[PDB]
RNA sequence: UCGAUGUCGGCUCGUCGCAUCCUGGGGCUGAAGAAGGUCCCAAGGGUUGGGCUGUUCGCCCAUUAAAGCGGCACGCGAGCU
RNA sequence: CGAAUGCCGGCAUGAGUAACGAUAAAGAGGGUGAGAAUCCCUCUCGCCGUAAGCCCAAGGGUUCCUACGCAAUGGUCGUCAGCGUAGGGUUAGGCGGGACCUAAGGUGAAGCCGAAAGGCGUAGCCGAAGGGCAGCCGGUUAAUAUUCCGGCCCUUCCCGCAGGUGCGAUGGGGGGACGCUCUAGGCUAGGGGGACCGGAGCCAUGGACGAGCCCGGCCAGAAGCGCAGGGUGGGAGGUAGGCAAAUCCGCCUCCCAACAAGCUCUGCGUGGUGGGGAAGCCCGUACGGGUGACAACCCCCCGAAGCCAGGGAGCCAAGAAAAGCCUCUAAGCACAACCUGCGGGAACCCGUACCGCAAACCGACACAGGUGGGCGGGUGCAAGAGCACUCAGGCGCGCGGGAGAACCCUCGCCAAGGAACUCUGCAAGUUGGCCCCGUAACUUCGGGAGAAGGGGUGCUCCCUGGGGUGAUGAGCCCCGGGGAGCCGCAGUGAACAGGCUCUGGCGACUGUUUACCAAAAACACAGCUCUCUGCGAACUCGUAAGAGGAGGUAUAGGGAGCGACGCUUGCCCGGUGCCGGAAGGUCAAGGGGAGGGGUGCAAGCCCCGAACCGAAGCCCCGGUGAACGGCGGCCGUAACUAUAACGGUCCUAAGGUAGCGAAAUUCCUUGUCGGGUAAGUUCCGACCUGCACGAAAAGCGUAACGACCGGAGCGCUGUCUCGGCGAGGGACCCGGUGAAAUUGAACUGGCCGUGAAGAUGCGGCCUACCCGUGGCAGGACGAAAAGACCCCGUGGAGCUUUACUGCAGC
RNA sequence: CGAGCUAGCCCUGGCCAGGGUGAAGCUGGGGUGAGACCCAGUGGAGGCCCGAACCGGUGGGGGAUGCAAACCCCUCGGAUG
RNA sequence: GUGGUUCGUGGAGCCAUGGGGGAAUCUGGGCGGACCACCGCCUAAGGCUAAGUACUCCGGGUGACCGAUAGCGCACCAGUA
RNA sequence: CGCGGGGUGGAGCAGCCUGGUAGCUCGUCGGGCUCAUAACCCGAAGGUCGUCGGUUCAAAUCCGGCCCCCGCAACCA
RNA sequence: CCGAGGGUAGGGCCCGUGACUGGGGCGAAGUCGUAACAAGGUAGCUGUACCGGAAGGUGCGGCUGGA
RNA sequence: GUGGGAGAGGGUGGUGGAAUUCCCGGAGUAGCGGUGAAAUGCGCAGAUACCGGGAGGAACGCCGAUGGCGAAGGCAGCCACCUGGUCCACCCGUGACGCUGAGGCGCGAAAGCGUGGGGAGCAAACCGGAUUAGAUACCCGGGUAGUCCACGCCCUAAACG
């Protein structure tokens, strides 16, 4: 059947990028979480030119 | 007139749609004045907030002029009228001397090529649009404004009218489409005639699709529902309501009267 | 037995009891004969197909030597429905 | 530490057991190699072919190509690989995206709001498979190519010269600019045929040297032509509108056009030139190379859903925006600037490999699942993207070899009977395409209809009628008619393709639904009615600002119920609701202070405090049922009995009308009559004693409709009497890989007893050598889920109301 | 923190082979005082019909430590809304 | 009308304040738990002010603290796979 | 089986809960009006309060047990 | 080829019969009430509409076959 | 044909006054309504009667007759338009063109029906209050369909002279 991962670029960036993090104090607690916890990955890597 | 159709199908046999004869040879509008990207919508900034809105066609807002004191003692020639989807009634096109083109509402009884013009001038004919108090007690008129120099906003439904009954200093009573009686201040204008395309009340839309192309989606009873959706929800195998009949947010849908009592608005009202 | 003993009926498959439906043997009969009645002995084998109902059971239809009664977790769902 | 269905780890059992992932299928010869069913090669065979073939997009991210490798990954093997190591590979002004534009939506200077955080927000900005915009055909790499190279052709900028003109904006106008169905004319893609052109070759096995077989007969292409087609009126006055101004546009008024005549604009043909160019044969590949070749490259026919394109006609539900572009003027500037021609120079950034219906994407897997767009040949079957076969092209699905038991799966057939099967014709059969006869009740006049029931269907020859393309003909292609005849069991000979009827219930109808046990009679639905709402509407969301309603205005919007249509929808306003009542009773803060209290020597200061004045609400007075709702009891009476039109009496707010009724409602109940049957708790028709129908939680009907549910009959059958045989995938045996839940330990029989009451384990007796393999399921109160029923816990949640107490709201 | 699954709406695009049935309206004839209306022929409507693609998920069988945490087979609903 | 304090409306002051009313400048004003008298204590409606006090990302010292299932989640390229 | 409501002149009903008094409508009987019947008018009659118990000074009335009558309930399996 | 007839399927008309139902006729002395004929004690009749045990009543228009 | 005449003959548009009912303002009190008699009902929350204003529908008093008009049904305030029938005079034109009329076709009171509008008065059904043995009637107080309009049906009558 259809399962629950349809993976898009452009929608992966606009909703858990950086930028949108940042947008809102919901999100730049997120940032400091996991700056704190010492995470390599801040955000997710979305790719693609 | 009505157009009616023969049972080739289910659905046919009832529906029926409107003459479009008064449609004069001129069915797409008129740039220049009108018309604007209309934004369908069926909510506000997030939820939706009347139910049952959306899909149904396509359209295109046609920019009327509801305030004809601009073009005072300006005529203009009607040109033609026309189909408007955001509305009821038909539109009439007409061209001003002026070389300004509007849309006016379309009246009953509204010819192509008629002359029509606003202002205290103004003889009494259908299209005409004057303030209220030059106009005769008792000749039948409609898009009247409320307040002086706000537009209007009275009889503007598809064969509507209201009649002026009297006077009373400042302001003239009207007999509103619902039967009310209503103090407007004198110095409001109103055009002369009504409204027209009155077998408007007449159509069978016939199918549930019909409703779907005006973008009305389907309305379910509060019976049908659960105790948590509506109050009229459960219990078992049919019901018949079991308190008095409510609206899914409690307040109650036959009788309970709902106008404000103190608005200021009251001292100008005087019926049903 | 509730840190589970699947619960009616049918179907498939049986097996057992006898307080026997038939068939065998028998006494009394209000047993002329044929046919019955009723009691004792006897389970070795047999104990039909259908209409109706989920039905068990029953009531019908057409037959039959007869169309027996019960138990086996109201036998039988790691066998089926 | 011995137990916690304990926690982590390790190793057993089940066990050489189940499986090895679509039943599309394999066989052989030769290579290679330490080692081959499994890798390469050749021959034969099979499978896909509206794909299982090609091309995009997304997603993936080196998987691409190559050399060397096989520990692990591969359900076996592997010399192989999408795996390991290394090296190489992605080339753009013209393709896509960005130095262009706007959509929803986002953001948001102005502004508005919010304890904070933040929420809104016309301008602008951002935002795209939508608008705009200039590259076609071939060739080269092991791996890129509309990117490199060849030929042919274009686009912007910048600077020159030459000729034009009042040039000139983020401002004005125009355009861009738009639906759905159906479509004409002419083209192109693509396809069929060819006695014609071009080709290596080939006469097999009885015949054929033939207008024989086989293979192929094209692509791109500026200007100029030609053919189709799309857009467009030209003057001159006047002007008060397009938020400044316009010569533009708009609106008047006169002329000439009304035609596409003329201007332009596309498409398609043709075109200077450029390129491609089979079968076969020969070569060595993991594949491509050569020859065929000076290859030929021509004539008919079918022909789009694509092109001309903004084409036409019809309809109602009435169908984006902005820039580019044309034009008009404003400030400015007119030695500027802008337009046309020609030259020269300038032309950035990111993507480009490979997979891409899948072993590279989403599903932990090389997973029978899911995945948007375009091309998708031929023949036949009426047509088609259907079905059978088959080009190109791609595959035989990464365990095999035997065997030929039970049983299972999927499949084929069956004497006689044919629903006797069963909850049920569940399943399976019958029927099945097309043309032609022919069709009932009923009906809302459409339908019911494919009703039903029939007949025709191949091939050959003779005669003959219409078109289409050609010229008014031959051909080539479509539709017809008539007449003889031939063969078989059978002619839509294979594949794809309704079983039909009668009668009930429910729902009018197409729709919708519990993603993953319910598709329905449930929801929806047109339509009917009630009620609210005069517009800063009612209502909804939000503390607010604000927004939806709606750029709507009573023929409109919200709420409720009923639910096409027909005929209709009775009585009760006592209680509850809602509606209406400037009277009265009650009624809080507040006003008011008769009167009283505490302290002070006092002036004072501080307390309580009755009259009376005080809203809404409640009370009270009315209304209102398509508002919440409700709509009786007991006795008697007619000249046979029986029954009761008729009467009495009690109570109510009034005492269920019409229509229907053993019902989706009937307990007693398989009511009682009638019908279907040999037989009928079901079904249909009636009766009415309606436990416990009944009128918009509508009542009674209704044609048509339905993967609904009931009853019947015909037809047909392996459903059954009652089985039997055959097929293939498993099951079985051999080689290879090799799980699982479960498991206190076990050296684990029967009976009658007994025991916490159902014993392999206790007693007595009976039976019984040790160990496996295929099978069956009676038992181990077998496994699986700390029973989902039941109760219990002063456990929990969702729901309700005239439970309590609050809060929003009013 | 989630609408990359699912539900609704918004904006912009795409798709729906081939067959049937034949409404209105046109045109001619008929009819009438003028009409209505009736015959044709033309036309090409529809939550119309058969049937792929596509969207479903009706009944039965299989599957049940599956190919699959919803699948497969035969059958079946819709398919210009 | 509320919050603060031990103070939950209590005899309820004191201290803050959303609402309404609304003065005075030393013979002015607040307080000493309703209030009044007396006796006293303070000088509101502007602001700043080290130190003594809290913590432990980081450096160091020490342990009747652990010793790879312990000790931090991590002794090991771990907030990694 | 359980529950709660009821039996009162010839008929239908009051009378009880706060024990002493059985009332209403009809019907029945006698008398009138009428030619006659009914209607109407004037008089009058009629009840072991279902039965067995005791409670009290006194029971239709209050408390127990049987007797018919009506009404409701009988759920989870 | 035709063709008696037989067979299959579907219609038309007619006759019989059917639980039950509808109204009708007829049958000396059963029940209810009084609608009509006198002005019938509400003038009657009437087409229609609704209602009622029943005759009937009432609405609307009409008639004289009444005043 | 020419020239005249009377008429509620038909259709559309517009308009006038009286009266009833409801609303508003004033003034005004203790009863009003109704009947055979009553009661229901309305009224100190201010009824009835009286004056002022406003709203809305329907029917047109006097003229009016025992009258007129039409084919009947039927037609009545007033005005204008459109329009049918018809009588007289003159004897001017045609020239037998006539009468009737199965069928057909149109029209056709009232009630009724559909769709929408309207709704003052009246009023089937219905609710009350009296009458009666009873009253599903007659009288009385309310009252909805309908009565009014547009369009479409219905086709009956003591459609009677
Ligand atoms: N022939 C009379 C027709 O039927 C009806 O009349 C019938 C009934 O009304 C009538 O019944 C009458 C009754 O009215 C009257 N008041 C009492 C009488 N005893 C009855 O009588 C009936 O029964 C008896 C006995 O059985 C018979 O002998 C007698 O013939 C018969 N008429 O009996 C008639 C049938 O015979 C209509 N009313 C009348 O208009 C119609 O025309
Ligand atoms: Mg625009
Ligand atoms: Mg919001
Ligand atoms: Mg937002
Ligand atoms: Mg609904
Ligand atoms: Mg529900
Ligand atoms: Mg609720
Ligand atoms: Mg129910
Ligand atoms: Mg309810
Ligand atoms: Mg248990
Ligand atoms: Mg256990
Ligand atoms: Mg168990
Ligand atoms: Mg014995
Ligand atoms: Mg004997
Ligand atoms: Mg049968
Ligand atoms: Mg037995
Ligand atoms: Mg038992
Ligand atoms: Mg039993
Ligand atoms: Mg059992
Ligand atoms: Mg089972
Ligand atoms: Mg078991
Ligand atoms: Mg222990
Ligand atoms: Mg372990
Ligand atoms: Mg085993
Ligand atoms: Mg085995
Ligand atoms: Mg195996
Ligand atoms: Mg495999
Ligand atoms: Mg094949
Ligand atoms: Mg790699
Ligand atoms: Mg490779
Ligand atoms: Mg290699
Ligand atoms: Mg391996
Ligand atoms: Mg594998
Ligand atoms: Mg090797
Ligand atoms: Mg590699
Ligand atoms: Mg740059
Ligand atoms: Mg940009
Ligand atoms: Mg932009
Ligand atoms: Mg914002
Ligand atoms: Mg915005
Ligand atoms: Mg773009
Ligand atoms: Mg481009
Ligand atoms: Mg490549
Ligand atoms: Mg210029
Ligand atoms: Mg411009
Ligand atoms: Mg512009
Ligand atoms: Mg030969
Ligand atoms: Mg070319
Ligand atoms: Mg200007
Ligand atoms: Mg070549
Ligand atoms: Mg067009
Ligand atoms: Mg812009
Ligand atoms: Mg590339
Ligand atoms: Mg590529
Ligand atoms: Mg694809
Ligand atoms: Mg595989
Ligand atoms: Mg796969
Ligand atoms: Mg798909
Ligand atoms: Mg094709
Ligand atoms: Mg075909
Ligand atoms: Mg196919
Ligand atoms: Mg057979
Ligand atoms: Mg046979
Ligand atoms: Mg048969
Ligand atoms: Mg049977
Ligand atoms: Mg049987
Ligand atoms: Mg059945
Ligand atoms: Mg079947
Ligand atoms: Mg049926
Ligand atoms: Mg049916
Ligand atoms: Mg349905
Ligand atoms: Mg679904
Ligand atoms: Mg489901
Ligand atoms: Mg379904
Ligand atoms: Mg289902
Ligand atoms: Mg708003
Ligand atoms: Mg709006
Ligand atoms: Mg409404
Ligand atoms: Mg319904
Ligand atoms: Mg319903
Ligand atoms: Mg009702
Ligand atoms: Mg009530
Ligand atoms: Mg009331
Ligand atoms: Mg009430
Ligand atoms: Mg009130
Ligand atoms: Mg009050
Ligand atoms: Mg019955
Ligand atoms: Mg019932
Ligand atoms: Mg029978
Ligand atoms: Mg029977
Ligand atoms: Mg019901
Ligand atoms: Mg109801
Ligand atoms: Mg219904
Ligand atoms: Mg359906
Ligand atoms: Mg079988
Ligand atoms: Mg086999
Ligand atoms: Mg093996
Ligand atoms: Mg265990
Ligand atoms: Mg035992
Ligand atoms: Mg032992
Ligand atoms: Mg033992
Ligand atoms: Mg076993
Ligand atoms: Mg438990
Ligand atoms: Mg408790
Ligand atoms: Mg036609
Ligand atoms: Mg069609
Ligand atoms: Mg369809
Ligand atoms: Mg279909
Ligand atoms: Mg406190
Ligand atoms: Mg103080
Ligand atoms: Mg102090
Ligand atoms: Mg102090
Ligand atoms: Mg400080
Ligand atoms: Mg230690
Ligand atoms: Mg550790
Ligand atoms: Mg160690
Ligand atoms: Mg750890
Ligand atoms: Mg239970
Ligand atoms: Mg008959
Ligand atoms: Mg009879
Ligand atoms: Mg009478
Ligand atoms: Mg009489
Ligand atoms: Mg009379
Ligand atoms: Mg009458
Ligand atoms: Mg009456
Ligand atoms: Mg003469
Ligand atoms: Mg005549
Ligand atoms: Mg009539
Ligand atoms: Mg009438
Ligand atoms: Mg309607
Ligand atoms: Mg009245
Ligand atoms: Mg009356
Ligand atoms: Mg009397
Ligand atoms: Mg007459």
């Amino acid at each position: 059947m259809k399962r629950t991962w349809q993976p898009n670029r452009r929608k992966r960036a606009k909703t858990h990028g950086f930028r949108a993090r940042m947008r809102t104090p919901g999100g730049r607690k997120v940032l400091k979480r996991r700056r704190q916890k010492g995470r390599w990955r801040l955000t997710p890597a979305v790719r693609k030119r | 007139a009505v157009k009616k159709f023969k049972p080739y199908t289910p659905s046919r046999r009832f529906m029926t749609v409107a003459d479009f004869s008064e449609i004069t040879k001129t069915e797409p509008e008129k740039s220049l004045v009108k018309p604007l990207k209309k934004t369908g919508g069926r909510n506000n900034q997030g939820r939706i907030t009347v139910r049952f809105r959306g899909g149904g066609h396509k359209r295109l807002y046609r920019i009327i002029d509801f305030k004809r004191w601009d073009k005072v003692g300006i005529p203009a020639k009607v040109a033609a009228i026309e189909y408007d989807p955001n509305r009821s009634a038909r539109i009439a096109l007409l061209h001003y001397v002026d070389g300004e083109k509007r849309y006016i509402i379309a009246p009953d009884g509204l010819q192509v090529g008629q002359q029509v013009v606003a202002g205290p001038d103004a003889p009494i004919q259908v299209g005409n649009a004057l303030p209220l108090r030059f106009i005769p007690v008792g000749t039948v008129v409609h898009a009247v404004e409320l307040e002086p120099k706000k537009g209007a906003k009275l009889a503007r439904a598809a064969g509507t009218s209201a009649q002026i009954q009297g006077r009373e200093g400042d302001y003239v009573i009207l007999r509103l489409p619902s039967g009310e009686l209503r103090k407007v201040h004198g110095e409001c204008y109103a055009t002369v005639g009504a409204v027209g395309n009155a077998d408007h009340k007449n159509i069978v839309l016939g199918k549930a699709g019909r409703s779907r192309w005006l973008g009305r989606r389907p309305h379910v009873r509060g019976a049908a529902m659960n105790p948590v959706d509506h109050p009229h929800g459960g219990g078992e195998g049919r019901a018949p309501r079991g308190r008095p009949p409510a609206s899914p947010w409690g307040w109650q849908t036959k009788g309970l009267k709902t106008r404000k009592r103190r608005k200021p608005s009251s001292r100008f009202i005087i019926a049903r």
